[PDB]
């Protein structure tokens, strides 16, 4: 009944916004003001705060909220000391972003009811929509997403081109697809001889600076892939792939926030 | 194309050199089809076998055509390297040098204690043998093949001194011009003068321990005799060409010795070789690192870089994997002893001329195969192989396969 | 240390043995002072020679110590896949499972067509054999070294599974265990099953075409006991050491051909080897590469990385370079025809155990060094050199080095 | 009749490729190979040399070329050296690529027939095609090709709303513009509050890095501009920025060298 | 008799300085003002001109001064022009700081009637007093000043350990030296297993980052070694050097202007 | 009895080899072996683990141990994880290393029987060898080290002349001394102008780069300053710092694992 968001990063302004269009209160908290100001009108109450200071979790009642969710990014200790402190209020249900493998093992130990992998989480279920959309598969950039789409597709048992701009990820992904490769999605003759034109899927999930994500779908286009999909950065990124004739976009923080916003919902 | 030229175009001087002896002017005794493609082969290879005798089979005009078709040679070889080097002005220097050295080292200094057959025979036998020498043919005019200079000092001085700096790298050769200083040779140059001089130690060492009680060739020369021997054997094998004894009549560890000494070419750009001496240097001290732990082969504190290693084994296969070709499609063609059958192999890739006594006796379906063998070693299993090669350039890597072989 | 170790403690296996042998309870006729120091060498080293025949000298105690001795050189093998492994659990398995497959393909299915010799001599001799058939040995009972089953079925098959999946190297081996599937298989185990069968079609090619109407072996032989032959003649090479027909009466191309099958080694791990399968494939088509254009070695779509090539290039010329010092210290030390003089250093360091009837005439001097020619090719010519090798680290690097090798 | 172009930058590329496309002999020659490579089809001859070597300069024939091109880029040396060279040889006509002021002014000391600033040269016949086009004219990006459209169209007598990054350059351009302005072209209140929307001809001319050009004209194009005039910098800055509605797109180096293998041709 | 220096760099400075020590006329001169007025004092006249502009080369009665000295560095151009400007005054003698190699050559057919190489011209200079001086010589940095003392002991017939951080130095440097090494001067093992204790004289020319030159010194100074000689870079680098305990410290920039106003001055 | 250090930073091998030189068992154990090969010979038991698996726990009896200390530096989630097995272990004491103000809090809600701050905890003990020694104090360079210093001398009741590069520190510090000043210490006049020389105690506390530091320390023993305390990084920091005059080097985690090494000695 209670809701509140801790952390007003994009995944936690993407379920801050969700979970106030279908209406339901939602107490939205982040460390400054720049993103507090900009969710004024998106939450049931928006608030400055700190989240690892005692008095000002007190003092927003949020014990009185059955579901807490931390979603603040960058520095771990922001994420793991604020749900050591709710896990002390006996919040019924605290949810987490996790960042690193680490990171879900030590939250497991405090007390963390949920953890949420925004980038991996995403992956395993766009490798179900690629599934469930059909034969050819190849993902582009071993990122985070990149990685998590192709070892949920090789598990099921789909063939999956991976290939990565360096080989410190193809290394580890050289028994985690049916070809792992080396190579850099901007280069013509790269895309040519890895045969990419037989495959109907293509995921470009590089990650870091938009230009090799963009450059590669722009070549991809060139080469009448049926269907490219794309891991999209900010709002930009979307319009401009979008006019390329990128087939699909996906925000991972945005995204996984809307179906969270979905799971807390349908939760009471 | 650079590869294809030199494949195609030596193998014509084969086969016009080839109607150019077997004319009824250049021989005396009739000449087969079979062993007349095979002696011009052996000269444009300047290989050092020979089916028939070409002193008293051949008369003034088939010595002639052996002897100009070995310049030939040489100066396809001098073109050969030149190649290497930069991988026009100095074609005039090379063939030029070469009739200089050719000429002043023979009717000078080859004619001094050859005089005695006259001038119809001192004249020529004196010019014949440097242009076979300096080139390292092993292409002799009387039948002994020069067994007869076992230790008479002007030939074993004289002839050696031109397939020996013939037979070292055309580098080496103009590198010690212009440099001439103790200190300033490169890494190729400095490599041909230590690993010549230091393997011919160890060479007439060899010959010397062990056919130094063989009654048959060394046994029973005199002191100083057995010293112009152990010597030339042991300086002979690096595709010259010339007995100063014969090899048909020593201890089986002597030929064993040998077999490695020619297979081994001497210099890059040398004169012929199977596996030119720098090959055998950087794959066996390229080994000699990888039992330590130095991370790189550095030879002379100036390392070489990787690529020259993948090549040098390659070249070092290619050899062995071709003469083990010969050495089994010659077994099954000839009743020959075993031995024979691999020192002919080695010495036909080699284009060493040292023969056991089996090349006048080769027969026709193992001739053939044999003029292959020159032809492919003296053009060196490297440059050849890159003419009828497809090369393929590949753009996309792939993963890390992981295998032991210990 | 791991390298030290397996050098000077397998070096004791060797003595002792050859004392719980020379035994007067082992031996029923006086065992010389030589003659027991190399037999017990050969079953330790799975080699396959003998100065004296092992079924009749020896009595039941020399017989089941050599069973023991190649027991041992079995384990020693399953030490280096443990190395192969990590680059202790597991050491419950691999004993285990080798008397596992030792007894039940022996006291069963070898024990099917030997019951004729009694319980006193059925029993045992289908016991022996596997011990040394599955370990790569060559240590036969009867002195017929089974020549007397030449196309017998069960033999032919039996013996055969024995030192060919024990020949694999136990990757492959244990591989196949668990992967299970046709396609799942890594790169190492991916390349054994293709090179293994592959190589045996070519070997049985082989032998077939030459040794087909030579009236010694395998001529007269009936149709379908000519297969018999020339498959287990094909794969026995394969240090195995057993004699289906004898090499003393065969043509001299296919001793040739075997030279060079029993040369290479069979699988890495393996049982013993001189220069295993897998470093064959590499050198060779690394260079076939070199030929074409690509810059890297890519094999199965999943290209090896640098590595790999100048190690077995090492392991390469290391086993050449040692079977020639041993061809070479040997045609002096021993008055013996040629092509067996090579053919017993092949199969002496790649502990092969096919011997062209030279093993039994060795003179004392060329045992002391066959001893350790095969000590050092079954102790495998890297792990043993990294010993007595003063380890080296450059911190420093040089300057480039140019050089020809064409 | 005998035209040479040495350098084979991006300027000496357009030269070589346009006199060899009507029919003109060009001797195109490099300092390095991998340019030489892939213009061996597009000039009478193609050579591998450094013009600062006399050797070179005689074994060439350079001499019997009445037009020699010096379009060698980057450091300035390798330019001034070369025509130094090339005005010893008594060269009839030496056209040299300068890079800034001074190389103008050395170079003209030198003796040089002709001196081209592909950035300056082009923004002038730009700011001419603007003119003879049509009324408020915007040039964003006061880099030297968007500095002199700025001073050429003000010069005639034509309104520019002249902006750029940072203002260094702007403070030199106020009084060379209708209105100096100090904004970033990828904040959107910057773009409405500069009332950018009443021109119909905006140019792009941030150079360096590609996304500043790119995000701006895709702004740009969401206010409907009429007219957006880009400086486009690689091949596929060229494809991306026509995706985004680009109503035009400049090369100052291509364009500009089709436009003296023009001036070459038509002098004899 | 009249003398003009332009350019108050390092080189230039110390050339002011040292010409109004003994009691000659100097006319010094720099682009801005930041340096002349430091040297107000220091010579007979301090002035803020820029050398490319002619009015500003007339007004200063420049033409009156047989002895012109361009010592502007960074830009060439600056250089460059400056002395093409000095050559139409029918200046007598004009003197030039070259940069690299093709600086020499450009400078050489303008009229510069002398060119000067500081960080070369002085290593040439260092390689004399080292060799008159005594046997074991190393130059640790192959840098301007690093590699012409490798290159000229090696000249005479001396023995030089040369080796720098990096290989694409030292490979350049395989026939210049005694021997070549590729090492860094900060390990302790990489000097202990070059011998380098053995070495009287050690030379640290490693330019850019300061702490390779000092720590260099300071690891030299504990293998005891009889006299390190170092390549200072600012004042503060001499002091630092000079309590670690450097036998000898070296200011190409400094020293060498310092010769060339004792060359002026002796010249007339 | 039974003492374990896990992370052989500079701060956990000063304990390790302190421990092993009384005479008392110490486990030594890092992430990697690069450390571990050092130490083979410096401690009981050398061994080569990853904290955070259990199984590596386990096996290396560290239940067995009352005492176990994690320095860990740079990642704190290996610092924090390590603990959070260990609690659960049941381990008597476990002595930690944390790094900010947030590891503090969140190490202490673990279980965490002892945390140490090597810079701040060192600081306090400075300041009070400073106080003991004697009037005049100033402390340069307001890091963790530097800012412990400021903050307890003022504690007491002592004049801290405190000043650091920037202001961000020096306002949160304009309470916590005596003065709190803005400036750069390797400018003359700005240490002339603070009337640096009357003080005969100056700190030198700021931290990363070497340089800021030695410098420093150069120009104060110019001024005759009678007492010089500094804060060095490495080795050779304390050798170069030596020879320039530094009446005392302090190493904040090196000095402290001693101290703590002693903690636990006289603890049992």
């Amino acid at each position: 009944k209670q809701f509140a968001v801790i952390g007003l990063g994009r995944f936690g302004g993407s379920i801050v916004k969700e979970l106030h269009r279908m209406g339901h209160e939602v107490l939205a908290v982040d460390i400054n003001e720049e993103k507090v100001n900009a969710y004024a009108s998106y939450a049931t109450h928006a608030v400055i705060a700190n989240a690892t200071e005692e008095n000002e979790l007190l003092s927003l009642g949020i014990r009185n909220f059955e579901y807490v969710i931390v979603a603040i990014g960058a520095n771990i200790q922001a994420s793991t000391l604020t749900t050591l402190l709710l896990k002390e209020l006996d919040i019924p249900n605290i949810w987490v972003k996790a960042q690193n493998y680490y990171h879900h093992k030590v939250l497991e130990k405090i007390g963390a009811d949920r953890i949420i992998h925004p980038e991996k989480d995403m992956g395993v279920k766009i490798a179900q929509s690629l599934s469930d959309e059909n034969k050819q598969f190849a993902v582009i950039g071993l990122g985070r997403f990149g990685g998590s789409i192709v070892k949920e597709l090789h598990r099921m048992g789909h063939e999956v081109l991976a290939v990565d701009i360096n080989e410190e990820k193809v290394n580890a992904y050289a028994s985690y697809a049916t070809h792992a490769v080396i190579a850099n999605a901007t280069e013509e003759n790269e895309l040519l001889s890895l045969g990419i034109r037989n495959f109907e899927y293509v995921i470009v999930a590089i990650g870091a600076n938009i230009q090799a994500s963009t450059l590669t779908t722009l070549l991809l286009k060139e080469l009448d892939i049926p269907n490219i999909w794309v891991k999209a950065q900010n709002y930009y990124h979307h319009k401009v792939l979008e006019k390329i004739g990128a087939d699909r976009i996906i925000h991972p923080e945005k995204d996984m926030g809307v179906k969270i916003a979905q799971s807390l919902s349908d939760e009471n | 194309t650079p590869p294809q030229v030199l494949a195609i175009g030596f193998f014509l001087t084969i086969i016009i050199g080839a109607v150019l002896l077997m004319l009824p002017i250049s021989t005396t005794k009739p000449l087969s089809w079979i062993d007349a493609l095979f002696t011009a082969a052996s000269a444009t290879t300047v290989t050092g076998l020979a089916v028939v005798d070409t002193g008293t089979q051949f008369t003034v005009f088939g010595q002639t055509v052996i002897m100009g078709l070995i310049q030939i040679g040489g100066l396809g070889f001098m073109t050969f390297a030149v190649l290497i080097v930069m991988i026009i002005g100095l074609v005039k220097v090379l063939f030029l040098f070469s009739i200089s050295i050719e000429l002043i080292a023979a009717l000078i200094l080859s004619i001094r204690l050859v005089p005695q057959y006259g001038w119809s025979s001192g004249l020529f036998a004196s010019l014949f043998h440097a242009i076979s020498a300096f080139n390292n043919a092993g292409f002799s005019l009387w039948p002994d093949n020069l067994m007869s200079y076992v230790g008479d000092p002007t030939v074993n001085l004289v002839i050696t001194f031109l397939f020996i700096t013939g037979g070292i790298g055309f580098t080496v050769l103009f590198d010690v011009m212009k440099n001439r200083r103790f200190k300033t040779f490169s890494l190729h140059t400095k490599l041909m003068l230590t690993g010549t001089l230091m393997l011919n130690a160890i060479a007439m060492l060899t010959v010397f321990i062990l056919e130094y009680s063989n009654p048959g060739t060394l046994g029973h020369l005199h002191i100083v005799d057995k010293l112009w021997a152990s010597y030339f054997q042991a300086v002979t094998p690096r595709t010259a060409g010339f007995n100063s004894l014969d090899f048909g009549s020593m201890r089986e560890g002597t030929i064993v010795f040998t077999l490695l000494l020619m297979f081994i070419g001497a210099g890059s750009a040398s004169t012929a070789s199977g596996i030119k001496l720098t090959t055998f240097i950087v794959i066996l001290t390229s080994v000699i690192a990888y039992l330590r732990g130095k991370k790189e082969t550095v030879i002379f504190r100036r390392s070489i870089k990787y690529p020259i290693i993948i090549k040098a084994l390659a070249v070092s296969v290619t050899s062995l994997f071709i003469v083990f070709l010969g050495i089994f499609a010659l077994t099954i063609t000839e009743q020959a002893p075993f031995l024979q059958i691999v020192f002919e192999t080695f010495s036909a890739f080699g284009t060493v001329g040292l023969t056991m006594g089996l090349t006048p006796e080769l027969t026709t379906a193992g001739k053939c195969i044999i003029i292959v063998i020159m032809f492919i070693g003296r053009i060196g299993p490297l440059t050849f192989v890159f003419s009828f090669a497809k090369t393929e350039q590949s753009n996309i890597r792939y993963p890390d396969g992981e295998v032991f072989t210990g």
